[PDB]
């Protein structure tokens, strides 16, 4: 689990949107730009930008 | 909030 610190808006389909102190979960980086994750708020899972996201 | 970096197409 990992918490966002910005709001997000998806700018593309395989993308999530989430907002400022956001729980990501199930977390699986992918390179260094990108993870995947579910928005335990909104319950939509796919690809999050790593730099808006921190662990724990 | 911060610029995003280029999207892989996986793998
Ligand atoms: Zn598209």
């Amino acid at each position: 689990t990992y918490r966002a610190m910005y709001d997000y808006s998806a700018q593309d389909e395989d993308e999530v949107s989430f907002r400022d102190g956001d729980y990501i979960v199930n977390v699986q980086p992918i390179d260094d730009g990108w993870m995947y994750g579910t928005v335990q708020r909104t319950g939509r899972t796919g690809m999050l930008p790593a730099n808006y996201i921190e662990f724990v | 909030p911060p610029p995003t970096l280029p999207k892989p197409k996986l793998p």
